């Protein structure tokens, strides 16, 4: 992801 | 003839082939290898990167890494170059010939999808293309209008509930919590007989390890005290060394993450747990037809007896008058492909694609409208 | 690949039903020895110009002679970026002309690229083995300008996250 | 060089070259060099009426209206002081350095000589920097034209500051790699944490461009930088402005050498298709062995 | 707001990262005027757009759906409920009062709550409700600038009266019923 | 180590 | 709630 969580 | 092809393309394992075939043409993992040496032997292959089966068998001198995350695509340099293998030396057959049916978990940034798009109309020119969800798929593969299909896809894990093929989108569900998490705490446990993992080429074998001798308990308690007190538990692996580890407790322990993320110090609850919230999550005029249709996906699903710890939890969650069926074929590794095969082969479905000119009017934006 | 299976195979049974060559020396000029596909001198040593093509615009145009065969391919371009590739890939090819025997150093008007095999390729390198690199050429050129597709997206995604780091 | 650079090298050179000249207590000999930059900017540094011991540096750019307007030579006096005078004759603006009275340290005056053309276009961009920092709303937003078939459309609010950059290439291989370089440049924020939020339009024009002349058409690219008051801010807004100022610039020149990036690939395949053809020269059963010139051996 | 959040591609999910999302609600979302025209607006304008910034230094940006999260409460369709608006629920709680009263009540309706401190709200649900009731009746929404509190502050008032001491509930009258006595005394 | 590095 | 709706 971009926020939150890496991907 | 000339049919659609369909693309899964999932976060651990890219599946392809032809609409209207009962098993996917190509199945190979989707990593792309770079190596990390320089060579010194004079035109023995110096390529710049191995993708596919390809870079499993040279993974001794490649630094391998996967281009989707959790469901989604964190390089796209890669992601294309995966497709490219696909297209040119898997399945060996043009892309702008063939319409082309890619699938999606749900809950997926929408760039995601719009990109995936672009990347099909500007780079390989597919006539057409679509973006289904998987669980759907999964459904249509099962062969019912009414259930909810649980994929605990490798990459990530969702629940998507289905009445009379009317999708609930307010009651899905989805847990970032999937086999490549369960490989990466194989790796953290496995240190504590003395087996250190750490590069990927380790945890390639160590996914071998989860792949073959890992399965999940009927009572975690049970088990872990039959584990301690009598040694007939434990299996024997063999590296490709030549070494011989020997696993005991530790099967049943990478497993049980998925109905306990709290070992894997996440806040989240398990798979169980989630189905059900995505049952009680729909209208109660319909949960009765839900509990007697559940169906399991995903590769991260064929554990021996992970039916019955599920009908089990689900029992213990449910009320005690609901009829809990577990629906878990023995050929659950493929359904998200095989419904595909299915929803591209039919001929009420031809109308749905997305066209060419469609994208050059409105954009790659036609995702949203046309892709439910 | 497997789209491409039975154009290729007619391409290729087209290419040795040609490439049947023999030693000749001219007739309109005293001793010189040219390849009569390229001169055009004489109308009885040109056999017909024949045409294999999978679609409107991907197409072989071969044209036999007694000593020269002259194979000139139409690629297939699907956008303006594959084109532009194109383009230079082939004419990256052309500058080596020397090196590639049976190429030439200029394509035949309306076609992409073109190969000119006369009498003295048959009988000093192997003749199969032209054939085959043609036939491999026409499998091979569409994915390597498809890589060189990919290449300049990554180029260009590079450039854009070199830029914007700065801010 | 992978980022482009705001300082011209030849003012630089010839300033220095003089200045050394000067300090060194030689007699001034004449100067006179004209030349351009980027976005048709056109440099002169000469002397006044043959007059050997005064360079005058003029400057002739694109945007002549929007730095004649009031309040656009705020920056460009701060910085120059007493080297500003009157514009030459056919140009916009001009600096005067006395070749006598230089001050110590012939450094700094010609490290910010070389940044003219950087200092009068910011000069005209941080009127909306202050109208944004003052807390106005509404304050006055233009149109910049850098170029002649492109522009640059600044708005100040509250909050932000919105820059639309109109854009169309001259080629047409150009323009078809552009298209591909500018549809990829919302994939740069995944570089940084702090990135401006960017959008890319092709379809349509934004709702920013309805009520004013910034270039419009089919065939021109709408690029939206939304500056936020953490990029615009009275510490951060130097790299800000060079930035906004050289991207049109730096995104053609990394077009033309993406050019020659690809010939390399295109050679190795080259070479790869004839390692493919090599199969067809039957190997050869003995080879005399040469010199490295290539000359007969002349020994076993 | 989570749920919706996933598309521009930020993935909050713990209860801790909920306080963080009840947050940037708070503090950027506002109710839209008119849904159809803000998003034909959010879709071809970056006027819409706002930064925040999370408290490990990343910072997003929403835009559509700073106007998307709120307008749910005039919408229930959009969280897959059945029920209608608070607009159609206020109009509706309107019209099952007698005839005679309807006009005062049009006149004087009073919005309260932490969730009604939109920017934005009290103009969008008088246009509601104007549309909804007749044309010779008057809408006033009456929105306080305290109305966070009102519960509260109507609440000291009413205990601090001298009348309202005969209404409490004392210990004794608990020791004699039980708890069943806050059905008879309390309303 | 037993499997994994020397230790 | 007990039945209906969580609550
Ligand atoms: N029999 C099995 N038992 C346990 N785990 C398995 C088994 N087969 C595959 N897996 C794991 O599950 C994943 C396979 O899921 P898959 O169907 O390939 O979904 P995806 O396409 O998202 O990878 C892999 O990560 C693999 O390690
Ligand atoms: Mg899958």
């Amino acid at each position: 992801w971009x926020a939150x969580c890496p991907a | 003839d000339i049919a659609a092809l369909v693309v899964d393309n999932g976060s651990g394992m890219c599946k392809a082939g032809f609409a209207g075939d009962d098993a996917p043409r190509a199945v190979f993992p989707s990593i792309v290898g770079r190596p990390r040496h320089q060579g010194v032997m004079v035109g023995m292959g110096q390529k710049d990167s191995y993708v596919g089966d390809e870079a499993q068998s040279k993974r001794g001198i490649l630094t391998l890494k996967y281009p989707i995350e959790h469901g989604i695509v964190t390089n796209w340099d890669d992601m294309e170059k995966i497709w490219h293998h696909t297209f040119y030396n898997e399945l060996r057959v043009a892309p702008e010939e063939h319409p082309v049916l890619l699938t999606e978990a749900p809950l997926n940034p929408k760039a995601n999808r719009e990109k995936m798009t672009q990347i099909m109309f500007e780079t390989f020119n597919t006539p057409a293309m679509y973006v289904a969800i998987q669980a759907v798929l999964s459904l249509y593969a099962s062969g019912r209008t009414t259930g909810i299909v649980m994929d605990s896809g490798d990459g990530v894990t969702h629940t998507v509930p289905i009445y009379e093929g009317y999708a609930l989108p307010h009651a899905i569900l989805r847990l970032d919590l999937a086999g490549r998490d369960l490989t990466d705490y194989l790796m953290k446990i496995l240190t504590e007989r003395g087996y250190s993992f750490t590069t990927t080429a380790e945890r390639e074998i160590v996914r071998d390890i989860k792949e073959k001798l890992c399965y999940v308990a009927l009572d975690f308690e049970q088990e872990m005290a039959t584990a301690a007190s009598s040694s007939s538990l434990e299996k024997s692996y063999e590296l490709p060394d030549g070494q011989v580890i020997t696993i005991g407790n530790e099967r049943f322990r990478c497993p049980e993450a998925l109905f306990q993320p709290s070992f894997l110090g996440m806040e989240s609850c398990g798979i169980h747990e989630t189905t059900f919230n995505s049952i009680m999550k729909c209208d109660v005029d319909i949960r009765k037809d839900l509990y007697a249709n559940t169906v399991l996906s995903g590769g991260t699903t064929m554990y021996p007896g992970i039916a019955d710890r599920m009908q089990k939890e689900i029992t213990a969650l449910a009320p005690s008058t609901m009829k809990i069926k577990i629906i878990a074929p023995p050929e659950r590794k493929y359904s998200v492909w095989i419904g595909g095969s299915i929803l591209a082969s039919l001929s009420t479905f031809q109308q749905m694609w997305i066209s060419k000119q469609e994208y050059d009017e409105s954009g790659p934006s036609i995702v949203h409208r046309k892709c439910f | 690949t497997a789209t491409l299976r039975p154009y290729l195979s007619a391409v290729r049974a087209t290419l040795q039903a040609a490439l049947c060559l023999e030693n000749f020396s001219s007739q309109v000029v005293e001793r010189h020895n040219k390849p009569e596909v390229e001169v055009r001198s004489s109308k009885e040593l040109l056999l017909q110009p024949v045409t294999i093509s999978r679609n409107e615009k991907e197409k072989v145009l071969i044209e036999g002679s007694i000593n020269s065969v002259r194979v000139s391919i139409a690629v297939k371009q699907a956008d303006e970026i594959e084109k532009i590739l194109c383009h230079k890939f082939m004419r990256f090819m052309m500058m080596r002309a020397e090196n590639f025997f049976i190429l030439r150093r200029k394509p035949v008007e309306g076609y992409d690229i073109s190969f000119l095999i006369t009498n003295f390729h048959t009988e000093q390198m192997y003749k199969h083995k032209l054939v085959d690199f043609v036939i491999h050429f026409m499998e091979e050129i569409d994915k390597e300008i498809s890589e060189m597709k990919l290449s300049v997206n990554a180029r260009a995604r590079i450039v854009a996250e070199e830029f914007l780091k700065n801010f | 060089m992978i980022l482009l650079e705001v300082n011209n090298r030849i003012i630089e050179e010839t300033l220095a070259l003089k200045f050394e000249n000067a300090a060194a207590g030689n007699k001034p000999e004449a100067v006179e060099v004209t030349f351009a930059d980027f976005d048709g900017v056109l440099y002169h540094i000469s002397n006044p009426n043959g007059d050997k011991t005064k360079v005058m540096v003029s400057i002739s750019l694109k945007f002549y209206k929007e730095l004649q307007a009031h309040g656009a030579d705020e920056l460009l006096k701060r910085v120059y002081g007493s080297f500003l005078v009157n514009p030459e004759s056919g140009y916009n603006v001009s600096l005067l350095y006395d070749l006598e009275n230089l001050p110590a340290s012939k450094d700094s005056i010609v490290h910010q000589a070389g940044m003219l053309k950087r200092n009068c276009f910011a000069s005209v961009f941080e009127k909306y920097f202050q109208f944004q920092e003052e807390g106005k709303e509404g304050e006055n937003r233009a149109v910049i034209h850098y170029r002649d078939d492109e522009t640059m459309y600044v708005e100040s609010k509250k909050d932000r500051v919105t820059v639309v950059f109109s854009t169309v290439f001259k080629d047409d291989d150009d323009v078809v790699i552009g298209k591909v370089f500018m549809q990829e440049f919302k994939e740069g924020r995944r570089a940084s944490h702090t990135a401006p939020q960017v959008l890319f339009s092709h379809r349509e024009p934004p709702l920013e461009l309805k009520d004013t002349d910034a270039a419009v058409g089919d065939n021109i690219g709408y690029i939206t930088f939304v500056l936020f008051p953490r990029h615009t801010n009275a510490s951060a807004r130097d790299n800000t402005i060079n930035l906004i100022h050289t991207f049109r610039d730096y995104l053609h020149y990394h077009i033309k050498c993406s050019k020659a990036y690809i010939h390399t690939r295109m050679r190795a395949k080259t070479s790869d298709f004839l390692k493919v053809l090599n199969r067809a020269r039957p190997d050869a059963e003995k080879k005399e062995m040469k010199t490295i010139t290539g000359k007969t051996f002349s020994s076993r």
